[PDB]
């Protein structure tokens, strides 16, 4: 059994900013590789962000490149997104998940094996 | 999915030259490497390695360097080839004991002047040991004189067994065995890797071996084969026992020119009485100690065995008895009064001093050992024992020695050099 | 943290990090002789390592990663037992036999790899 | 034009310019022994010093621009000082005392940057 | 196939495949002394050899390709000739003459270049 929780502000003004955040619990944090991925309000899934085990290496879609700064501190098992400038196109669920990468010196995921409940974030 | 690391902590068995370090001697002088104040040594945690100390080259080097240091210590000194002279010799006979009586020779001879056209009656004093009677009842010869040159050894170098530290070079690691109760052969956990060896003393012995270390909590006893009764069986004390030694007569020097810028040290006329050397070991000690060693001998030879403890077998000096260099000085004691019991105040051991040497088991190369000036008083730690089997419901243990790599075995049994290698490969889930 | 040595009997994924620690320790007329013959072995061995990694196209790095394929018959393990069971000296001894010919690959694929780069240019 | 040291009065941009030039002056048995001290030594010397580059990732460069910020309080100087007014003598004399800080830091962004790049591949 | 200097006799496009091989192949006092002599240096030529390929930037590559033009004076001959024709020893011969200038014109353009290389960073 392994736990993601998500927690962070779901209300913000565009133009604005908003960091979220994910603990994590029963597993090696510090093991795996981890992602954001959005759930529109009414539609599906899509990939954000993903960040290296030892937090080193990080990859966003174009969407939010310029925009979003993903980060790990595995002395605390979190992760965070820190958001800057918002658009009304930014309203979703955020899923924290473990996954996506992958270590080089170990079997390869390219899938994500958690899922946590996600944050919700509204732009106004 | 090839990919290549350099720097993998691997390494194999080898055997490469090591180098001396060290904090007038024979041996380490300034030929040797200053040591490192805080030297360092690493645990290995989860290592398991195969030590075998009967196979261990760093004994073979011990015993070259220190050979190789003590003939070059005295290549240049004097050359005594005026000295093997015919000898008139008669007794002393001047407040003599009974033990004494016989032991020395009072030898006059015609020794060389500094001028090629004059001659010197002079004499000296010689144990019997080291001269020949030949033919007339009153000539002798040294003991020497038919098989090789003798030198002097030069009476500024001393003999002090100065620690000496082995350390590896450059590629190359040094480890050692922490394991307590290690006998010398097998795998052994607790594994450290060190830069060099802690000081070894060059302590040169027959039969007891004095000043070493101590077995960490139980007597020990190793063998290449102990149910072979060619091999020795040493054994490490974890305790000391202590031998003090003299030479209880205040002997004099004299110098004898004997060439343009040579001299012989000869031994003068000898203050007060004439008294037999000898060593005491403590009784109670010994018994104690000898206690232990059977114990543990019963753990490969039956608890219901007979274990006795003999003297040593017929031989030469250096052999039969214990040998050893203290103050200057070379004491052939006779341990028969330790060695002779059945299972298991001090006890006095009568010893026989020689100033002609032999040393090692070479034959060609002679010293004379100059005279020492006063009274010579030791005082020493037994660590030790190389005993001999002698062999159905009993087993007879005698004191053995003569082979020097026996005395270095004992001290260099915890340390194994190995090689390093640092390349290796292994399947990665990468593509350049 | 660890010194010389200190990851030996660690497992080849925690080990593999220490590799600087190990690289660096690698560097009376008779004794002058034989410690001159020590120091002088000492880098001809350094050398030939080197010499070797550059021919694979590996000059400058600790940890090299090639274009040369895994045969199973060398090792068939995945790369979670041998990154997180085995030590760096279990593994030398398990492909012993294979070091020569993988070593033999190495060289090959850099020399075409360096023909290739010559003739894109 | 100047040969060997002739810009140790140089400022440290004039000099740098030149380091070709002290790059390449790098390189009776008893009077045999001591002459291949000497000739051991310089090889040992000069090879400490690339592996050390080597570890660093400078392998094969004069001049090597790394991955590591500088701490003020190493040297609290702007660069027209450092490399306008300043010679290499004086400058070595200044941060003497945080070379081996500066080392550390070095190989330490270096292996981070060597596994980074394999987790890439 | 060939092994040491086995391409000797061959042409240069030809040979200029076995670079590794002659890479691989360069590696009672009195007597010692001696072989001491010998083995230094070996060490001491291979380094020379090494040092001045990392100046010109050419450091762990068997084959590098430069920024320096050829100029006709130096060798008014086609690609054709050069590598068809000719053997090494045959090209060593015939410009001996401009061995030196060549490498004076390689290590400038390497200066220049490590210098363009840290101004664009
Ligand atoms: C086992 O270890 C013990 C402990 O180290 C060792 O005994 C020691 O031996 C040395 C040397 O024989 C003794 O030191 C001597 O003490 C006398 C005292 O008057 C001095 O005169 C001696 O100096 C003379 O020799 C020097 C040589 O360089 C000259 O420079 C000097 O001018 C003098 O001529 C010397 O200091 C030391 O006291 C004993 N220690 C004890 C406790 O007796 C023992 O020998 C070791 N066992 C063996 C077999 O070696
Ligand atoms: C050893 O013999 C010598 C003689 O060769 C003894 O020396 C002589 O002793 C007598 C005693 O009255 C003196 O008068 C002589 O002058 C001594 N001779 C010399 C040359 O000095 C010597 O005492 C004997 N030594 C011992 C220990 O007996
Ligand atoms: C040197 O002389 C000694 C003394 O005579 C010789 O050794 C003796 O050899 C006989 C032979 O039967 C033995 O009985 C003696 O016991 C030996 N004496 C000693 C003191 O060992 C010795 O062999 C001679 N050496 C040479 C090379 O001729
Ligand atoms: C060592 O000392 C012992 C006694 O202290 C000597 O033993 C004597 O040896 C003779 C030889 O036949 C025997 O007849 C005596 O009975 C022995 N005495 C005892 C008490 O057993 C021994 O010879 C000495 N050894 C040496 C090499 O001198
Ligand atoms: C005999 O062995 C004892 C015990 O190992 C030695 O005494 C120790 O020497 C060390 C040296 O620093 C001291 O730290 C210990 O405290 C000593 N122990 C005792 C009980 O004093 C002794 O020196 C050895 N004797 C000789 C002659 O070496
Ligand atoms: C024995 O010692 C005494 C002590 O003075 C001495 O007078 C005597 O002459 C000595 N004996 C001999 C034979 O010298
Ligand atoms: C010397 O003492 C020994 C002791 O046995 C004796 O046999 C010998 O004859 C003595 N020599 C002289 C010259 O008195
Ligand atoms: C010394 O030489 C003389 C010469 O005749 C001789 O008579 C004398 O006995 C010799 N001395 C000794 C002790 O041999
Ligand atoms: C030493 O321990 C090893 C461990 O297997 C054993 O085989 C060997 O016989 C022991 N040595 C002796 C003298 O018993
Ligand atoms: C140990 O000695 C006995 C004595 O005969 C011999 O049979 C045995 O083979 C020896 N052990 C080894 C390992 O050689
Ligand atoms: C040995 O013990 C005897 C007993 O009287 C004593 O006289 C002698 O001095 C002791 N020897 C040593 C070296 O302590
Ligand atoms: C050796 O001499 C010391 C000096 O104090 C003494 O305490 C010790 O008991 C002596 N040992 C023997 C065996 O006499
Ligand atoms: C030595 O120990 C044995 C054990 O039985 C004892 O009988 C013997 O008397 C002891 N010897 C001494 C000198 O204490
Ligand atoms: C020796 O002591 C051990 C201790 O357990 C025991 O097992 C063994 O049978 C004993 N041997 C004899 C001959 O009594
Ligand atoms: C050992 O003791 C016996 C007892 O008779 C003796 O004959 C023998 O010579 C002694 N061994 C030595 C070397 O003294
Ligand atoms: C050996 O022990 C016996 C027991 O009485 C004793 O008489 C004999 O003298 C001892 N031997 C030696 C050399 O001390
Ligand atoms: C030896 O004799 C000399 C003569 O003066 C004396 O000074 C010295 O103290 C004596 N030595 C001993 C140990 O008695
Ligand atoms: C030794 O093995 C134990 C077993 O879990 C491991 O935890 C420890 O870290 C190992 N030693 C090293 C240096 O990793
Ligand atoms: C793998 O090795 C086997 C022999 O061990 C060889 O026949 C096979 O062709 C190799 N596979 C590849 C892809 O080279
Ligand atoms: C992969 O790892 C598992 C461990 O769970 C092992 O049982 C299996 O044999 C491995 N696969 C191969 C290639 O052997
Ligand atoms: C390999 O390491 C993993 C790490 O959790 C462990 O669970 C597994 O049992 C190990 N396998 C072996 C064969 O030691
Ligand atoms: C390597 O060769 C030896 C030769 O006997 C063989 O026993 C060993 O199994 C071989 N290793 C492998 C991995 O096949
Ligand atoms: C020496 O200092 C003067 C001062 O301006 C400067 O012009 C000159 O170029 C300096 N020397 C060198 C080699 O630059
Ligand atoms: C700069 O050095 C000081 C100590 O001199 C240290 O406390 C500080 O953290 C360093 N700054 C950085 C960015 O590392
Ligand atoms: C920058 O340079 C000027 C020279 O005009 C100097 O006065 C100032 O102190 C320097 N800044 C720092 C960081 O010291
Ligand atoms: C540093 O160099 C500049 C170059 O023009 C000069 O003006 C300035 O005075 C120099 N400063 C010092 C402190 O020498
Ligand atoms: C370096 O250490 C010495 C030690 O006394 C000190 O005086 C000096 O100022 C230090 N250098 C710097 C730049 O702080
Ligand atoms: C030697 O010359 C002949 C001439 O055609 C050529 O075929 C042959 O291959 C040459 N040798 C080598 C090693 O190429
Ligand atoms: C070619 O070499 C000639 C002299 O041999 C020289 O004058 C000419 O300038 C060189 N050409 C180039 C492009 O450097
Ligand atoms: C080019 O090659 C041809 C060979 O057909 C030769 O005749 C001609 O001279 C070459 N050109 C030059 C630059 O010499
Ligand atoms: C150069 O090689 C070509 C290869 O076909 C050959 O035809 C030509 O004749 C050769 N030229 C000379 C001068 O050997
Ligand atoms: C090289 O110099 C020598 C000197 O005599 C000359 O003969 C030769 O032709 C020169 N080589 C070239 C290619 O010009």
């Amino acid at each position: 059994e392994v736990q993601l929780v998500e927690t962070g502000g779901g209300l913000v003004q565009p133009g604005g900013s908003l960091k979220l955040s994910c603990r994590a619990s029963g597993y090696t944090f510090s093991s795996f590789a981890m992602s954001w991925v959005r759930q529109a309000p009414g539609k599906g899934l899509e990939w954000v962000s993903l960040i290296n085990d030892r937090g080193g290496l990080t990859f966003y879609v174009d969407s939010v490149k310029g925009r979003f700064t993903i980060s790990r501190d595995n002395s605390k098992n979190t992760l965070s997104l820190q958001m800057h400038s918002l658009r009304d196109g930014d309203t979703a669920v955020y899923y924290c998940a473990t996954g996506g990468m992958s270590s080089a010196l170990q079997s390869s995921k390219y899938y994500f094996d958690f899922w946590g409940q996600g944050a919700l974030v509204t732009v106004s | 999915w090839v990919t290549v690391y350099y720097g993998v902590p691997v390494w194999k068995d080898a055997e490469t030259t090591l180098f001396c370090a060290s904090d007038h001697n024979v041996w380490a002088t300034h030929a040797c490497v200053p040591t490192d104040p805080n030297p360092q040594e690493i645990h290995l945690e989860n290592v398991t390695e195969e030590f075998n100390m009967w196979k261990n080259n760093m004994v073979e080097q011990m015993h070259t360097d220190i050979i190789s240091l003590w003939d070059q210590s005295l290549k240049p000194c004097v050359k005594l080839t005026p000295l093997c002279v015919t000898l008139q010799c008669t007794n002393v006979t001047n407040n003599i004991t009974d033990d004494m009586r016989g032991e020395l020779k009072n030898c006059s001879f015609n020794m060389t002047t500094e001028l090629r056209d004059k001659k010197q009656k002079v004499y000296s004093l010689f144990y019997r040991l080291d001269v020949v009677q030949i033919n007339s009842n009153k000539e002798y010869r040294l003991i020497n004189c038919n098989t090789s040159a003798i030198t002097q050894a030069c009476p500024k170098v001393s003999f002090e067994p100065i620690p000496i530290h082995y350390c590896a070079p450059a590629g190359f690691a040094i480890l050692k065995c922490k394991d307590k109760k290690f006998n010398g052969t097998g795998p052994c956990p607790s594994v450290s890797t060190v830069q060099c060896t802690h000081g070894i003393k060059p302590v040169v012995s027959t039969q007891l071996l004095l000043n070493g270390s101590l077995a960490e909590e139980e007597v020990m006893i190793r063998s290449e084969n102990i149910t072979n009764n060619a091999k020795n069986i040493l054994v490490q004390f974890n305790t000391p026992v202590q031998i003090n030694c003299t030479r209880p007569n205040n002997n004099t020097r004299k110098s004898i020119r004997i060439g343009p810028g040579q001299a012989f040290y000869a031994t003068g006329d000898i203050i007060g009485d004439i008294r037999q050397a000898h060593c005491n070991v403590s009784k109670a000690t010994w018994n104690e100690t000898l206690g232990k060693v059977v114990k543990q001998l019963r753990k490969h030879f039956g608890n219901n065995t007979i274990i006795r403890f003999a003297n040593s077998s017929g031989g030469d000096l250096e052999v039969t008895t214990h040998s050893f260099n203290c103050g200057g000085e070379f004491f052939y004691c006779n341990t028969s009064g330790l060695f002779n019991s059945t299972w298991i105040d001090s006890i006095t051991l009568p010893c026989r001093i020689k100033q002609i040497i032999n040393m090692w088991q070479r034959i060609g190369q002679a010293m004379y050992a100059p005279p020492i000036q006063g009274v010579i008083r030791c005082v020493s730690n037994i660590t030790g024992l190389i005993l001999t089997r002698d062999g159905s419901t009993t087993e007879t243990f005698r004191p053995g020695g003569g082979d020097m790599r026996d005395n270095w075995r004992s001290e260099l049994y915890k340390y194994k050099v190995v090689k390093i290698e640092p390349l290796g490969v292994a399947p990665t889930r990468c593509k350049r | 943290f660890l010194g010389f040595l200190g990851a030996a009997g660690s497992t080849m994924g925690a080990a593999s990090m220490t590799l600087t620690v190990q690289a660096r320790n690698l560097l009376l007329t008779v004794w002058g002789i034989k410690q001159l013959q020590a120091r002088v072995l000492a880098v001809e061995r350094y050398l030939r390592d080197q010499q070797l990694l550059g021919i694979w196209g590996c000059s400058g790095k600790l940890i090299c990663c090639t274009n040369v394929p895994w045969n199973s018959s060398w090792s068939n393990r995945n790369l979670s037992e041998i990154w997180d069971n085995m030590t760096w000296l279990q593994w030398d001894k398990e492909i012993s036999n294979y070091t020569q010919i993988i070593y033999g690959l190495l060289e090959e694929s850099q020399n075409q790899q360096e023909k290739n780069e010559q003739d894109l240019l």
